[PDB]
């Protein structure tokens, strides 16, 4: 669930250097193949095979 | 379900006698071809998931028309009954490659297909886009053994000329 | 007003400013279809080619056709007052009649005056001036958001594939103005510019055929309420 | 183009008659409850572009191979037209909760748009899914119940109005299916 | 065994060994060999005399017959036919049943359906009659059904259960009544044997039964017959109806429980071993706390109808008693 | 059991939707026809005794039979037998009637019927020309305009009509 | 298998008579009413695929669980003798359409189908739904109120015959289960 | 071949008997409803023509990608065997339509086209789009007698309902 409810990070703030932004594939033609299935974008990314149990259990 | 030994022990049941040397020589044979069957097995249960996901992702990149419109898949439900289906299909290749006959993959897949897919609106060439992607991206002697790929390219075929 | 295919595919205006003979003949194409005029019919409209040679009031040039007997002869001796009405819509216009009621306005105002103030009345239209003016030829446009979506399909349809040349075929909108079904989705789909996937709807199949959309069909409608789902009739 | 008002004097048409009692006492229904028709078609208005871009956003994300290529949201001017269209069918609506009556949604927008979308190839999946979310999200500004927008309103009771909302929402998603 | 597993269900119904088909493939004559036509032969037998048993003595019945398969004489509907009129075939089917148990096993051998209704019934009573035993075998192999199902060379199989007859949803039920799977010859069932017609209440007025699935428990019922009331005085003890009317549907949908086995010393009342009234040994229930000799249990096989709130109740009592399920179902 | 009002919610929450405002005005028409309902309700359950015996008197009338030594309607027990069982048809019509479903009447009486008296050796056609003639004799005393409000009947009668054919083409 | 004529004549020779005027009267209206009869029958007849084809995509829609593997639908085989019984089903319902009784329907089909179905493992269940879709379907193809078939013929009213398929239909679910 | 008269003489044949006045009231129906059918075929005979040039062209237009590459169609050759089928379906209706059951519409069209269609590559859908289109795109009251078009109409629902 974790959702913050009043919470801005502003991001701005930042030192200038420190705000880094990273894309899992950068390319246009493997984001989104011709069907529906993706691993990024859409609701589509929930069917990935994997990720079905929980390592949280641990606490 | 259509093995080796299913046939011989239905055959030998079917004449009325005890199982001679012949039926010994054919389940001889079964366990001469085994290690290539389950070495095949072995692999396919390892990637079946980048097997599947390069089997659909090819089948829409040869056929657009399917998410056109109503015809084919339009919608992320079909879809996913498409990669779905060939979850079925590649699991059915893995069972009858462990049985050593096309017995399961013909019963559970092959049977009574014909009107299924035709009163479903379903085009049988898209699954063969899939299966000959799916065929000829193995590499001989790169993964898997070289009559394992024999032994999984066989199989395929089966699928595909049993389709259309 | 996005208007999707007005620069992309359609083919841009001939202004005027342009040379003349190139205005001259672009807007006998649109004016009469593909007519495909030959010696004598040109050398009959000599005087209205002097008249736009000299001033470029290209819509005092249509006002000069359509009053001619070239035009006058094929379309309103040869052809049928449906047919004759529609046809003047298509060529004057760029556009179909969007309702009955305009189709009734046109039919109203040729029984009472006759033809000259007929065509004085589409070419006076402030729908006319707006998407014409004094200087641009007659064209098909691509508005986007248009009044009425029968406007786009009886437009369209009437706006025939490349080559059309309506001396062969026979009327299609009459039925379809009166009755309000809007024509058959080939013709329409003929119709469009190449790049527009001609008719790649029309659902058909074992599953979801829908084919053509019923009137008298009733209405359902389902929401999701975390309970369960309500159905508004 | 017919309202309420002129629903009942055409019915009225038809058998030749004087609207006497009840369609009047219906009509009385109808302008003692006006403000909240009123006030409805504001709280639907007042928030118009942003219900389009989060309708077809949803549009895409349910289904994400309307953005593949091959699709019809697969270029920008086909991105463009798409919202156009949207906010197009919600401007309808708007008029349909104005009237009172859907003969504008129906003469207008309605009649022939099925051989359109037929015509240019448009995917009836993606347009009653896009309609159905305009139309909970609809329902949800005009009970004042959204996430993200609470505005101050006097209390009252509007459950027919929003069930005549989503009646012209279900018209349309009908009409394209 | 079962339904599920094997996504087949109709292996797991006992015709697990009927699938099997015979024909023969080969043209002109076989000279030398006599692998095939043995086992073409073979299927003939355990089709037409439904896994009767064969004995080599026996063998020599039907000797020219046979000799006469082999070789271009009969085809395998004409072999059929003379392997019917033959004196075997008379003696187990014919002379020992009634009339109509004879129909219905001429149509498991020869046609492998059950009759559906009293007519076809009605047909093969009145040709015989009419006419005789040859006449009637006649009847059964002269006729459209048996060309176009079966072609003239192949052997015929078991196709009452397929859903390409048309046949009856009755005939379907029937069609498991009177084939039990592999083991079960022509006399193996009770039900058939020699005296009994088999099913008559059921195949005359179309009353489809149930089906027991052969094994896994309660595998035969052989439920008990009913009566008809004062007219044609019955007694109406040994059966639970097959309707259920109201008054007592409230509560639930009425199920037809049928409980197979049921014996004195399996009944024990829910707690292991048999309970003995007297200190020494007296283990039938004292009646009046006097003692009887009446067992428990009167007739092995009694049936249950109990509506659905009361099915929980009744399941325990079943096995309190140890009788074991047959088969339930909705009526 | 179900009644016009538990078949709709037993579909709906079979489905698990709400009721749709379409399904409401229905119900609330229904109610609004409900007096008249009653009325004829009224009317069937007083005077059962004279339709089950007249119709009876007929069935014998036309078909004497049933009244010889060795028919089905032939001994004290069995003459009872088949007047309640009369009595049982008309008494679920009636159930019928006020429900406005026909359900109850198939589950409790219809369904299964033709099985019994199969069973018993009854002719069923016999049994069928007895409810057609309590048919005749209950929409005639269901069309009289004694004692009773005037106004619009016709839509129940056709309605109760159809419950007794039901009952006909059950026994046959 | 009696259509009407076959049971007035039976039920007048239990009675022992002539055939007489009411029965002669009633069996009048049936073929007074033969031609709408006649026009129902073509409907349901020539809409068989898609009839079929929604009523058991539906059925699956509905319960997903059939086409999850262990379910009946699940194997390839079985979802063809799925789709043969429902158009089965839905023929034996056309032809009690034009005998006007059941006669034909109940001594077929209906006769121990539920048997059939227990032993076999079906669901009665998905059964019973299929043929509720399959009702409401063909009754709206028999009123001419399909959302995208609709097709010209003069207008009247078929209510009754509605009720009579309605009647056949729900004699075959509730026959199920 | 199946027609009225050919079901009633084949039933009374089978029967047994002379034809009873049952099959006369049959073949009575025959020449009732005979003017409306002839009525359609003279008008299908009329323009075939012209429906099978809208028919496969509207088929092309609804899906394209017949005519890409390895899909049927590609060529001229292809596209020319695409409107002769459809000149065979057109005739095929002409030809039930006056015969009045679907007799030839069955035996010459339907019998065994599966495996043709199957094996051929042949997708039906496309087919169902071209009689589809035939099929909304007529008015009875226009260009047809008002029971020839319900008719013609029957026997093109038949083609589908037999196609997929
Ligand atoms: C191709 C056949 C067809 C045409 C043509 C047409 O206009 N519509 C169909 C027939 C049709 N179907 C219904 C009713 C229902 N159909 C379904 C099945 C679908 N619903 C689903 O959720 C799914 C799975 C995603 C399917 C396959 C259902 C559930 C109904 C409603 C059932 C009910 O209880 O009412 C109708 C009647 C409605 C209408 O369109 O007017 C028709 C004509
Ligand atoms: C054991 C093996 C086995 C299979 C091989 C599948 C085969 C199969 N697919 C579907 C069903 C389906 N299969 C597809 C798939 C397609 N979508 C398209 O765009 C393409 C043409 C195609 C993928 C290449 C779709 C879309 C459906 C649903 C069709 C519909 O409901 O319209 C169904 C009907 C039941 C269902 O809806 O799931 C079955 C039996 N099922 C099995 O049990
Ligand atoms: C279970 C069965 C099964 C298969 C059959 C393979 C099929 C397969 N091959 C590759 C992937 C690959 N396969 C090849 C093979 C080729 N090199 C060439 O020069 C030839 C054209 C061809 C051998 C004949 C190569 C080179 C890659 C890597 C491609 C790349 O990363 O560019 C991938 C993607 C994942 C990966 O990188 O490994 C997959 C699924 N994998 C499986 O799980
Ligand atoms: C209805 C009546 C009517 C007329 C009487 C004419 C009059 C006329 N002539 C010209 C136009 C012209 N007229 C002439 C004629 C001439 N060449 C010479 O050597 C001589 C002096 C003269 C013939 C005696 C020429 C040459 C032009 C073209 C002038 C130019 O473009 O330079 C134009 C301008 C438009 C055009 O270019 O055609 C007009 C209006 N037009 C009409 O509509
Ligand atoms: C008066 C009412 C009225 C309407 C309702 C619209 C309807 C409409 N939309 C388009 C046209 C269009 N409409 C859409 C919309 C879509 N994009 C998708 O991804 C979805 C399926 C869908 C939104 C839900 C698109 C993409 C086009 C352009 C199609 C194309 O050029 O390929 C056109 C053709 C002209 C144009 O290009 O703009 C028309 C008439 N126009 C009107 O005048
Ligand atoms: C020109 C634009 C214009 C508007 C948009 C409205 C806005 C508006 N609404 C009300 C007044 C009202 N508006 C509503 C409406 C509501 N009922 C509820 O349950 C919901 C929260 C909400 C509908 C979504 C109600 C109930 C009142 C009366 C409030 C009261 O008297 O308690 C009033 C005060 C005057 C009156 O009583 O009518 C005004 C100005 N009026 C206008 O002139
Ligand atoms: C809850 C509903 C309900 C019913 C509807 C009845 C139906 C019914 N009737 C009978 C039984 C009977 N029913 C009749 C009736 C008939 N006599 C004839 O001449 C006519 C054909 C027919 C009246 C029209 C007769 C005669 C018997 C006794 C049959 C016999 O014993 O021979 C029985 C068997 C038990 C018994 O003997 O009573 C049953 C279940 N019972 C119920 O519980
Ligand atoms: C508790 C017992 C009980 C009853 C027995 C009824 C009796 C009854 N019936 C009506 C009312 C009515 N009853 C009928 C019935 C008739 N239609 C005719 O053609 C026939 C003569 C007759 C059926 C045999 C009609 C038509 C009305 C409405 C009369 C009218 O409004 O004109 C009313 C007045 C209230 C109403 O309109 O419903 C009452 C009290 N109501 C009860 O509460
Ligand atoms: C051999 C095949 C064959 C058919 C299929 C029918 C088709 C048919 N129906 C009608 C005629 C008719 N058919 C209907 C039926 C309808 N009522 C409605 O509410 C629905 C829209 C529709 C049922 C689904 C009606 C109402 C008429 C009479 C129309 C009228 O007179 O207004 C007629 C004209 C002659 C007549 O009046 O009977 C014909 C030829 N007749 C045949 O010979
Ligand atoms: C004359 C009438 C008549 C009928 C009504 C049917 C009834 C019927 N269905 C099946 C057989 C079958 N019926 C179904 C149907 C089902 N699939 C499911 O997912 C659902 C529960 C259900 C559809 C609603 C299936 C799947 C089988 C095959 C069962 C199996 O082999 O496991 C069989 C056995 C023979 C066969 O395999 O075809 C029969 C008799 N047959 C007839 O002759
Ligand atoms: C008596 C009735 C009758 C028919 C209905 C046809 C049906 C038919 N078509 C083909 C054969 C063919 N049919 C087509 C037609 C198609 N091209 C496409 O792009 C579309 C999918 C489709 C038109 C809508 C094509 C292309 C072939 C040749 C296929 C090939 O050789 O690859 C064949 C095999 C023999 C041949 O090559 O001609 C047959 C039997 N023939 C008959 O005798
Ligand atoms: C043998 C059977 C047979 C048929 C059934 C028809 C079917 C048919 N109609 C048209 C053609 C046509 N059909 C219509 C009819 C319509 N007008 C409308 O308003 C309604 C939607 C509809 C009447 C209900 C129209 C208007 C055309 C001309 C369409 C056009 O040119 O735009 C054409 C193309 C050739 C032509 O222009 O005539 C054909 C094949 N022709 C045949 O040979
Ligand atoms: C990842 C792809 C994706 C989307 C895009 C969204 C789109 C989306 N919005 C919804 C519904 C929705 N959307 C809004 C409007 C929105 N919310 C606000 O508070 C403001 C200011 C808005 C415009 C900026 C509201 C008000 C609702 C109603 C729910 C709520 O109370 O927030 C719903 C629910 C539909 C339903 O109830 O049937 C969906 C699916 N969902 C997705 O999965």
């Amino acid at each position: 669930i974790a959702n913050p409810d009043v919470s801005s990070v502003d991001y701005q703030l930042m030192p200038p250097g420190s705000v880094i932004v990273q894309p899992d594939e950068v390319s246009a033609a493997k984001m989104l193949p011709v069907s529906g299935m993706s691993k990024h974008i859409g609701k589509t990314k929930r069917l990935v095979e994997g990720d079905g149990l929980s390592d949280y259990s641990r606490l | 379900m259509k093995s080796v030994i299913t046939t011989t022990i239905s055959a030998a049941d079917a004449a009325g006698r005890f199982p001679s040397s012949s039926d010994l020589e054919s389940i001889q044979g079964n366990i001469q071809r085994a290690s290539a069957r389950l070495e095949a097995a072995e692999k396919l249960s390892g990637n079946h998931e980048a097997v599947v996901k390069e089997a659909g992702d090819a089948c829409f990149a040869k056929y657009s028309y399917l998410k056109n419109s109503g015809e084919a898949g339009d919608s992320q439900e079909k879809i996913n009954k498409c990669y779905r289906d060939v979850d079925h299909y590649m699991r059915l290749i893995n069972y009858s490659l462990v049985v050593g006959g096309t017995g399961p993959l013909d019963e559970w897949g092959i049977a009574g297909s014909r009107e299924v897919y035709r009163t479903l609106n379903l085009p049988g060439s898209a699954y063969i886009a899939s299966f000959t992607f799916t065929r000829d991206r193995l590499c001989v002697p790169r993964d898997m053994s070289s009559q394992a790929g024999v032994e999984f390219v066989a199989a395929l075929d089966y699928v595909i000329n049993s389709l259309s | 007003a996005f208007s999707s295919i007005d620069r992309i595919l359609t083919a841009d205006p001939v202004a005027f400013p342009n040379g003349t003979e190139s205005v001259i003949r672009a807007t006998y194409i649109q004016v009469f279809g593909n007519a495909h005029v030959m010696d004598s019919e040109r050398e009959e409209l000599a005087t209205a080619e002097s008249n736009v040679c000299r001033t470029g009031n290209v819509r005092e040039f249509v006002r000069a056709i359509v009053l001619s007997e070239n035009y006058k002869s094929r379309f309103f001796y040869s052809v049928s007052q449906y047919r004759f009405i529609e046809l003047m819509f298509k060529h004057i216009l760029g556009r179909a009649p969007e309702s009955r009621a305009e189709y009734a306005e046109a039919m109203a105002v040729y029984n009472t005056k006759g033809y000259e103030p007929l065509v004085s009345w589409f070419v006076d239209s402030l729908e006319y001036n707006e998407n014409f003016g004094s200087w641009i030829v007659p064209y098909g446009i691509y508005q986007g958001c248009y009044s009425s979506n029968e406007l786009f399909n009886r437009s369209v349809a009437m706006r025939l594939a490349p080559g059309c040349s309506d001396k062969g075929r026979s009327a299609m909108l009459q039925y379809c103005v009166l009755s309000g079904d809007s024509p058959n989705w080939l013709s329409i789909s003929k119709a469009l510019p190449a790049g527009t996937e001609k008719g790649t709807g029309l659902c058909i199949g074992g599953h979801w055929q829908s084919s053509q959309r019923n009137k008298q069909a009733p209405v359902k409608g389902k929401s999701k309420i975390p309970g369960g789902v309500i159905v508004t009739e | 183009m017919l309202d309420a008002f002129s629903r009942v004097v055409v019915n009225s048409d038809s058998k030749a008659a004087y609207v006497g009692g009840s369609d009047l006492q219906s009509l009385k229904t109808f302008i003692s409850d006006g403000n909240k028709r009123l006030d409805a078609v504001n709280c639907i208005v007042s928030n118009a572009s942003c219900i389009v871009s989060d309708a077809i956003s949803g549009m895409i994300c349910e289904n994400p191979g309307l953005i593949a290529p091959g699709g019809n949201c697969y270029t920008n001017r086909r991105m463009a037209a798409c919202l156009r269209d949207g906010e197009i069918i919600l401007r309808y609506v708007s008029y349909a909760l104005l009237a009172g009556d859907s003969s504008v949604l129906d003469d207008r927008c309605l009649n022939g748009l099925k051989e359109t979308y037929i015509a240019l190839g448009v995917p009836t999946a993606s347009t009653s899914r896009a309609v159905s979310i305009m139309k909970a999200a609809s329902t949800a500004f005009i009970m004042n119940t959204a996430s993200g927008r609470k505005i101050e309103i006097a209390a009252g009771d509007c459950q027919a109005l929003q069930s005549e909302a989503a009646a012209y929402f279900d018209k349309v998603g009908s009409a394209v299916d | 065994l079962g339904t599920v597993l094997g996504n087949s269900s109709l292996d797991k119904l006992g015709l697990d060994k009927f699938v099997d088909r015979f024909e023969v493939n080969e043209a002109g004559r076989p000279d030398g060999f006599s692998a095939d036509y043995e086992v073409i032969i073979r299927a003939c037998y355990m089709q037409i005399f439904a896994n009767a048993y064969i004995m080599e003595s026996e063998r020599a019945e039907m000797a020219k017959a046979e000799s006469e398969f082999r070789d271009g004489r009969f085809t395998v509907k004409e072999f059929c036919r003379a392997l019917a009129k033959s004196y075997q075939y008379r003696k187990r089917f014919f002379d020992g049943r009634p009339l109509y148990g004879a129909i219905e096993l001429c149509f498991k051998h020869i046609l492998g359906r059950t009759p559906d209704g009293l007519e076809h019934y009605r047909a093969k009573s009145a040709v015989y009659d009419t006419k005789g035993y040859e006449a009637f075998i006649d009847a059964f192999f002269d006729d459209g059904e048996y060309d176009a199902f079966y072609d003239s060379y192949c052997v015929p199989f078991y196709r009452g259960h397929l859903t390409t007859s048309n046949l009856s949803m009755a005939a379907f039920t029937h069609m498991f009544q009177v084939v039990r799977g592999s083991s079960t010859s022509d006399k193996a069932n009770p039900r058939t044997m020699t005296n009994q017609i088999t099913l008559n209440q059921a195949g005359i007025q179309s009353i489809p039964l149930a089906v027991v699935a052969p094994g896994a428990d309660g595998a035969t019922f052989l439920a008990p017959d009913a009566s008809a009331g004062s007219w044609q005085t019955g007694f109406s003890g040994a059966t639970k109806a097959r309707t259920s009317h109201g008054s007592r549907q409230e509560k639930g949908k009425m199920f037809r429980i049928e409980v197979a086995n049921n014996t004195q010393y399996s009944a024990v009342g829910g707690g292991s071993g048999i309970k003995l009234q007297s200190r020494s040994g007296k283990f039938y229930k004292m009646r009046n706390m006097a003692p009887a000799k009446v067992s428990t249990f009167r007739r092995a096989n009694n049936v249950y109808l109990v509506p659905f709130d009361e099915l929980s109740a009744t399941y325990i009592k079943i096995h309190k008693n140890g009788g074991s399920i047959a088969s339930i179902t909705p009526v | 059991m179900l009644d016009a009002f538990a078949k709709v919610v037993a579909q709906a929450d079979a489905r698990g939707e709400f009721l749709s405002n379409k399904q409401l005005n229905s119900l609330e028409t229904m109610i609004g026809e409900g007096n008249k309902r009653l009325d004829i309700v009224n009317k069937i359950n007083s005077n059962a005794s004279t339709i089950v015996t007249n119709s009876a008197r007929a069935l014998f009338a036309e078909q004497p039979q049933l009244i010889q030594p060795g028919g089905n309607a032939y001994t004290s027990r069995r003459m009872a037998a088949c007047l309640r069982d009369m009595e049982i048809v008309l008494r679920y019509v009636s159930y019928a009637m006020t429900a406005g479903d026909s359900s109850v009447l198939d589950d409790r009486c219809l369904n299964g019927l033709r099985e019994t008296y199969q069973a018993l050796g009854t002719p069923g056609t016999s049994v069928a020309v007895a409810i057609q003639k309590m048919k005749e004799a209950s929409i005639a005393l269901a069309n009289d305009l004694n004692g009773v409000p005037l106004g619009d009947c016709s839509s129940l009668n056709s309605e109760l009509a159809v419950y007794f054919d039901r009952a006909a083409a059950a026994v046959v």
